[PDB]
């Protein structure tokens, strides 16, 4: 099934690799070469999660839970009963991620728009990468990993930020903080007022962008624009992730001690060190 | 606004402060009467 | 620059800077009226709440009496600027979705600072003002109450936080790709679509199987913005009032094993 | 009256309005927090 | 037995069943606005509203809603205006997911990314009326910033440093003041000026020019730039056509 | 005296008063907080 | 906003600076009459 | 004497007001914090 | 403002700094005769 | 002489005071920190 | 802008910058009589 | 002297002087950190 | 920027430049005859 | 002999510098970070 | 970029560099004498 | 000779550059990690 407005852009052409073997819809999804990798990988990695959850002791969907290998294994590859089945998936997962970001890039360039939504999901990439590969790798064994179950991912938080003390007092995990929250607050802000211009109330005519700029101008003080708004928050969330990788990647690679006692340093400098 | 309605102005409202002003020391007048707020030297 | 106060804004400008004025004077008199002290503790600077045994009347002022009145006139002035945005959105003949999603955060904050202290009959668990106290008023919260991770409605506010963080950074990404086109010019699109919003509800359809429109986008941002807090502040109620220990209700409802 | 040819009555009342119930109930709250001027649980003196 | 409502029911378990409840709701609701635009589906072969659907169907798509427009007007949504099911391309295969294969020039035959809405054939209008989008000249109160160069003048050049013209005018937005389109003097046949989006065109810094490059197209498609039929307004349509043609060159210059 | 041409008179007395008003706020927090002139406590000397 | 008016109003601030530092003076001389707040070598 | 054409002294002395007061202010907490200038509080010497 | 607003703005700057600097300077030599600032080998 | 005419006196002089308030404050608050020099809690030599 | 008048400039400049060296020179030599801050290898 | 012909000498005069500045004082907080050289709070060699 | 003017703001930033580099050669042979930096063989 | 002709010499000038003194700093705070080369702390041989 | 400056930077950049190698090697020989960084059999 | 057609010969120099010099810092890292090549600590054979 098709839109009212999708048959004049459902055009050949736009595939990185592949040719025209791939360039073909299944119902509203486009396939695409790395689309078929994507199914590979999905289809691999779910099928694996399955096992795993047979393999363990409970069926709950809660309880599910895939570990990784133990830190005395290192950075060797696990047998698959004792963790290998962790980082087989992990790899899958991976692959399923860049291959669904390339099939966005293949997207685009049949739309022939940019590639800002691939560029955005290459640092949800990225993120997951640092907690999986980078991270376990700069602390020398794939034990550090998060476990793949709903709730052990996050006994894993709670284990991970408890070992520091308090993760609350992490330099970079407060900015993270920080820019989480804006960019919730920007987005509660920018669909509130691009809803508000499209509906100004029964009997009311459509308001325009002069409105929208004057609304927050008069409220808070100042605006941003029409696409700066959408500029903003995107640099908003991309950063909140980057801050979250650097926290992590210092959070063990590099500091090692409490981050509560990391902060005398601002108590011991020398105008006000008595 | 005019010269006579910033006069009447002036007029209603040094007359409404006046009697704020009376109303707020006869309460300061009955809540001193009923426990003095300076301490003396043996404190209250 | 051009911003509009009214009487409104007047009300909740004074009221925020009494609130702010105690709140300072405080936390400068903690360390003895020290400049050099406030800047060296600045962070661990902080107004307690009033002990329990005071319950929700006013305690002595060097025992929490000032959070109490800092805390009353700063819940006054948000209140007051949800008016504010309310009537500011009435005047310009608009909508009133920024006051409707301003009124869940001010949910959220009266739920951590008035509504669950008043459920639970004191103000001892009640949020102090301050960096590094309010950042372990979370962790002692979390810390008593089981283990908020095992909090369905923590659950839903931090699904519906990463939410709101990934349904911007696809609209941010989107409308930036889709500008070349015409994409910012958002209600102009919703009024007339455009090929702009056509190729990105297209790219989103050929990508996951399913599109929004131009209009309905920020629908789906709205509500995912103001249920992370309404959410958040049902788990907030809920704790403690019907649930003690959040990690027992996990296991009792199949979420953790049993130790 | 040359103060309500610079001054706008209204904005004048409004502010001075606010500013005064703000600290009669600012005022009215410290007495509570005290022991011997609050009324409603009233010890000795 | 503190919040329990029977013997494993409890008052959090219920909030949070009411929740999902009130969540399924809230995303049919959303849905429904999904499908204000584009719905029904079409049988991607005939052109016929065909589609597999289940129950949900009755409350699938909403009740047109009504834009009130400014100038009188009104929109509705959804207005169940369909493009025409004839395009100038033909599919590679029969199959209903196979792609589309232009028969002629895409860019000029608009299918693709060279594909445009039929939009209104009106120019956008700001507050009080007038037309938001206009060249410099009609508009003399507005001004470039002097902290930034004026494009007025600069070459234009492309991608494989062909020069395709000159810049001999702006068009600024009144309603949200930015730059948006850019009046492009052609080397070839003089006296002929095409329009140029902004967004798609970056200036290259330290040329001693400043060459405003356009990276879209090559300077051959210049000279098929869609026309507009005022000089001193555009309307929504003839954007959205200047936009779409430009945006296909990433697609369709090479060929 | 002619310091009203060069500053608004209208600003410069707003200005005027919220200073003052701060001023004298702060000095009586300062006050209740020590104990010699905190007179709601009042404290024996 | 003129020099004329200027004069008025330098003489009107002048008088009610003159009130207000009056009441200031006079409230200090009373609350150091109250309790002093310079202390002597050996504390109050 | 050529200060008054070089800068504007409207703003100079708006600026210079600020500065003095805060720091007169920033002297007062610092001698408020020192025991032996603690005037209200007076600790013996 | 103009140039003889400059002369009158220059006289009357120097006239209200020299007061400031004479008050300031009364107010230091009666907090130097109460407590001076300045301690000992020893301490205060 | 010739600092004046491609640096702005009225720029340069502002920065300067800035500047020059700034370090002076940083040094007397390190002065304050340190034991020896610390003039307001006078301690043995 | 202009070299007279920046030369000038350069002229009071020098002559208060000269001033606040020898009041900095002056306030340096007090501070030293009073305890200096370079210890011996004894310490203080 | 052509270093000025491809650098503003005004630029290069800031930020040269910005950049002593910062390394004069970070090496003087380097040096207070240090024991041996810490001058005010001087301990025996 | 001139070729002259290269030339004057050459000169003179050397001219400035000895004159710092004396200056700072100076008050480290005065710290190091205060405290030598560099450690011997056993040690300070 | 002509790299200058491919890069600009300002930008060139402007990023080989940074890079020296960042190698510069990064060495002499790995020095600091051993005790056989700590200069300012001072150890045995 | 022309041919003859671009020359010109080249002499003036390999003079300026040769001056930095042997400011560098100076050092570097200073510190050897002060103590070497590579150990031999038995370490430092 | 002709690859220096097919790649930029300026973004070919830059990233050269900057593979060579990102290599050689890891390999001094890991010379550093490793006991028998650690010439700043020099332990012995
Ligand atoms: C021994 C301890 C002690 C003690 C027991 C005690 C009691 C109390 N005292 Mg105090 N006080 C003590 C000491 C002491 N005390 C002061 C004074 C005072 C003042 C002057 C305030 C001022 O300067 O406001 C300065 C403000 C001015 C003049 C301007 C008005 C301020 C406004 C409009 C606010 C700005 C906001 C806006 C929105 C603007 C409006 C908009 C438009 C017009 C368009 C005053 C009214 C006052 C209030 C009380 C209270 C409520 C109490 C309580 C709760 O017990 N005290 C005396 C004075 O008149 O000083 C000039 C003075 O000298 C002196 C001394 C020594
Ligand atoms: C002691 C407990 C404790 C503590 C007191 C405390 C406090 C707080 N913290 Mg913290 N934290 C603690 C623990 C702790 N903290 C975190 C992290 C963070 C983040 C990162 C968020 C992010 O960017 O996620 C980024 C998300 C990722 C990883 C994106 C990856 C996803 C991908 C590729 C896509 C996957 C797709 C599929 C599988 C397909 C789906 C298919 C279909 C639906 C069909 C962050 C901002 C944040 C939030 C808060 C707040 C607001 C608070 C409050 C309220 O106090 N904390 C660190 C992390 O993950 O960094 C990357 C991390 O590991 C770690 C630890 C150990
Ligand atoms: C031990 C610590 C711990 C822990 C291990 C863990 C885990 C994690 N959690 Mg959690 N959490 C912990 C404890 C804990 N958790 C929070 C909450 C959340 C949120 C906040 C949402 C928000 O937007 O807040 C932000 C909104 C607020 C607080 C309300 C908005 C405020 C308004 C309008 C007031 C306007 C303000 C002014 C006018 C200024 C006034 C001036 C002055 C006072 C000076 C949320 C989504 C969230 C995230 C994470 C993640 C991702 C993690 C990871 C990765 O570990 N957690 C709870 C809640 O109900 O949130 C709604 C709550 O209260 C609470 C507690 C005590
Ligand atoms: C505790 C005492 C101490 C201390 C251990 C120390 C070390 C050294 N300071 Mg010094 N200095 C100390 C104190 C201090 N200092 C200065 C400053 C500056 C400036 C001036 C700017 C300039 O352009 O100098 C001009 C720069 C020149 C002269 C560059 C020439 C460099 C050469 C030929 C090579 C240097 C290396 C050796 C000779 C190795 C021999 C070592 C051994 C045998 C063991 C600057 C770069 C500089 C150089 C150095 C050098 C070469 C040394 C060596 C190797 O001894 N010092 C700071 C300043 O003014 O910054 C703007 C500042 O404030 C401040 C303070 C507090
Ligand atoms: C970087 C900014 C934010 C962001 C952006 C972002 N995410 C994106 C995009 C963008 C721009 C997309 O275009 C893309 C998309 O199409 O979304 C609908 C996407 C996406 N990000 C998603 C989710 C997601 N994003 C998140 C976060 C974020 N992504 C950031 C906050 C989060 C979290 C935890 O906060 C989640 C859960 C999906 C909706 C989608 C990813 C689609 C995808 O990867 O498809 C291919 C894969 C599959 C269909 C399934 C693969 C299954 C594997 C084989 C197994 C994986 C197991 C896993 C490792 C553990 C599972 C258990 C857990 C409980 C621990
Ligand atoms: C949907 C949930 C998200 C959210 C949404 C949200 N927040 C919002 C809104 C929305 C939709 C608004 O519309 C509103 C707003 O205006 O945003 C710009 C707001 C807002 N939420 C804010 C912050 C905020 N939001 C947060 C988060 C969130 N809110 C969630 C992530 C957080 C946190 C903790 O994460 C914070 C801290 C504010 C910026 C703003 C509400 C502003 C407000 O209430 O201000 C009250 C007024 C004052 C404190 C007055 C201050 C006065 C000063 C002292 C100046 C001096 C005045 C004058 C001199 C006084 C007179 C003196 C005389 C009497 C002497
Ligand atoms: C279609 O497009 C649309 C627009 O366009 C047409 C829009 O416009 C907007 C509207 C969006 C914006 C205008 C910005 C959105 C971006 C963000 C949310 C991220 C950036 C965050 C901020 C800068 C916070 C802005 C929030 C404000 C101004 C709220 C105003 C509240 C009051 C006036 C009440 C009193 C103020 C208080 C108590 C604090 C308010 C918060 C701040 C002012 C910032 C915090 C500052 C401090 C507490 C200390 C720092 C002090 C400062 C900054 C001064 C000193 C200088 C320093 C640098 C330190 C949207 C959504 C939109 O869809
Ligand atoms: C300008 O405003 C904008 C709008 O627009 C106007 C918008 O819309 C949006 C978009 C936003 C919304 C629509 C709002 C909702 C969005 C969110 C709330 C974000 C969260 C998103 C989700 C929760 C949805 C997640 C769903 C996903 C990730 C889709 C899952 C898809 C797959 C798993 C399959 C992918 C398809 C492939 C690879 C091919 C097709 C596969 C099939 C049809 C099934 C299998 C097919 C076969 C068996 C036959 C073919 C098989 C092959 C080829 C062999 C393979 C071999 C194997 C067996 C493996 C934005 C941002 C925007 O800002
Ligand atoms: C255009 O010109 C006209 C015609 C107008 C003429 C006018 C001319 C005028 C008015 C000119 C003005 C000239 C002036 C005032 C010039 C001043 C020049 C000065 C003071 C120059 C000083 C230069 C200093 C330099 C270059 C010093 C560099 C030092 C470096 C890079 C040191 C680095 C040290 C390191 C990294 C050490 C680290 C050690 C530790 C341990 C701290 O590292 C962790
Ligand atoms: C010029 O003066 C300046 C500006 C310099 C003064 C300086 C001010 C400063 C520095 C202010 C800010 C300080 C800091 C560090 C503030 C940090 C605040 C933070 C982070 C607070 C975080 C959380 C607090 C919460 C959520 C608290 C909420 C409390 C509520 C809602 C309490 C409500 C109380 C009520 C309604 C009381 C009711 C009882 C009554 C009074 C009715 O009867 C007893
Ligand atoms: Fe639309």
């Amino acid at each position: 099934a098709l839109l009212s407005f999708e048959r004049k852009y459902r055009v050949r052409g736009g595939t990185l690799i592949g040719g025209d073997l791939f360039d073909f819809w299944v119902g509203p999804f486009y396939v695409g070469f790395f689309g078929v990798t994507t199914l590979l990988f999905t289809v691999l990695g779910t099928a694996l999660i399955v096992w795993g959850a047979a393999l363990g002791p409970s069926w709950t969907f809660w309880q599910i839970s895939i570990n990784p290998p133990d830190v005395s294994y290192g950075l060797a590859m696990a047998p698959m009963a004792k963790g290998g089945l962790w980082q087989i998936i992990t790899f899958s997962a991976i692959g399923a991620f860049v291959s669904w970001a390339l099939r966005e890039v293949e997207i685009c360039r049949k739309l022939g728009i940019g590639y800002h939504i691939p560029f955005a999901f290459g640092f949800a990439i990225l993120a997951y990468v640092s907690l999986v590969v980078i991270r376990p790798v700069m602390m020398g064994a794939w034990g550090y990993g998060f476990p793949y179950g709903f709730m052990t991912h996050l006994d894993w938080v709670s284990n991970t930020g408890y070992q520091y003390a308090n993760f609350h007092y992490n330099p970079a995990h407060m900015l993270g903080i920080t820019l989480f929250f804006t960019t919730c607050l920007a987005l509660a802000l920018h669909g509130s007022l691009i809803l508000s211009a499209a509906n100004p109330g029964k009997g009311e005519v459509v308001k325009g962008p002069e409105h929208e700029n004057t609304y927050f101008q008069d409220t808070i003080g100042y605006s941003v624009g029409t696409l700066g708004i959408h500029r903003v928050g995107l640099i908003l969330a991309l950063s909140a992730v980057v801050w979250s990788i650097i926290c992590m990647i210092l959070s063990g690679p590099i500091y090692t001690g409490s981050w509560p006692d990391w902060w005398l340093w601002w108590q011991k400098l020398p105008f006000w060190n008595h | 606004i005019t010269e006579g309605e910033a006069k009447e102005f002036h007029k209603i409202f040094t007359s409404s402060i006046l009697v704020f002003f009376g109303v707020a020391a006869f309460a300061h007048l009955l809540v001193w009467i009923w426990r003095p707020w300076v301490p003396g030297p043996n404190g209250y | 620059g051009p911003i509009y106060l009214g009487t409104t804004g007047v009300l909740s400008l004074v009221f925020g800077f009494f609130a702010i004025e105690i709140i300072g004077f405080n936390l400068l008199a903690s360390v003895n009226w020290s400049p050099m002290e406030f800047g060296r503790q600045f962070f661990w600077l902080g107004l307690e709440p009033p002990a329990a045994e005071y319950g929700l009347g006013f305690a002595p002022l060097a025992e929490g009496g000032w959070w109490q009145i800092a805390g009353f006139f700063l819940t006054t002035s948000i209140l007051l600027w949800w008016v504010r945005m309310y009537r500011r959105a009435r005047a310009l003949k608009m909508g009133t979705h920024t006051a409707w999603a301003f009124a869940s955060a001010i949910f959220l904050f009266l739920s951590l600072g008035f509504i669950r202290p008043l459920l639970m009959g004191n103000f001892s668990e009640s949020v102090p003002f301050g960096i590094f106290p309010h950042l372990e008023w979370t962790n002692s919260f979390s810390l008593n109450y089981g283990n908020f991770f095992y909090n369905p409605f923590h659950m839903l506010s931090i699904a519906f936080l990463y939410g709101s963080a990934l349904l911007f950074a696809m609209h941010g990404a989107t409308i930036l790709a889709v500008s070349r086109l015409g994409g910012d010019r958002e209600v102009e699109q919703i009024t007339d679509r455009g090929t702009a919003a056509e190729r990105a509800a297209l790219f989103w359809r050929w990508t996951m199987g399913f599109n929004a429109t131009m209009e309905s986008i920020h629908r789906w941002a709205w509500w995912f913005a103001v249920l992370c807090t309404f959410t958040g502040a049902i788990g907030i109620l809920l704790t403690g009032t019907v649930v003690d220990n959040w990690f027992e209700w996990g296991v009792k409802h199949g979420l953790a094993p049993a130790p | 009256w040359r103060i309500w040819q610079l001054f706008d009555p209204r904005q004048a009342l409004v502010g001075l309005a606010t500013f005064l119930f703000v600290l009669a109930l600012l005022i009215h709250f410290i007495l509570l927090s005290t022991e011997r001027f609050n009324w409603l649980e009233g010890a000795s003196t | 037995n503190k919040g329990d409502i029977t013997g494993y029911m409890d008052v959090a378990q219920v909030v949070l069943y009411a929740f999902w409840i009130f969540f399924a709701g809230l995303i049919i609701y959303l849905r429904r606005e999904d499908r204000r635009e584009g719905y029904p589906l079409e049988d991607a072969i005939s052109g016929k509203i065909n589609s597999l659907q289940g129950l949900g169907s009755v409350f699938s798509i909403a009740r047109p809603k009504i834009f009130k427009l400014k100038t009188g007007a009104t929109y509705a949504a959804p207005n169940f205006k369909r493009d025409a099911v004839a395009i100038k391309a033909t599919r590679t295969a029969p199959t209903a997911g196979a792609p589309f294969e232009p028969t002629g020039n895409p860019m000029t035959d608009a299918v693709g990314p060279a594909a445009y809405a039929l939009r209104d054939e009106l120019p956008d209008l700001t507050l009080g009326g007038q037309p938001a989008i206009v060249p410099l000249r009609v508009a003399p109160t507005f001004s470039v910033a002097a902290e930034d160069t004026d494009p007025r003048g600069l070459p234009v050049v492309d991608r494989k440093g062909a020069v395709a013209g000159k810049v001999t005018d702006l068009w600024i937005d009144r309603a949200s003041i930015a730059i948006r389109y850019l009046e492009v003097e052609l080397a070839a046949t003089p006296g002929r000026k095409v329009l140029l989006p902004f967004a798609a065109t970056r200036i290259n810094a330290k040329t001693k020019s400043k060459t405003v490059t356009v990276q879209s197209i090559l300077a051959r498609h210049f000279a098929n730039v869609p026309t507009i039929a005022k000089t001193d307004s555009i309307t929504r349509r003839e954007e959205d056509k200047v936009m779409a043609y430009y945006s296909s060159g990433y697609l369709y210059s090479d060929r």
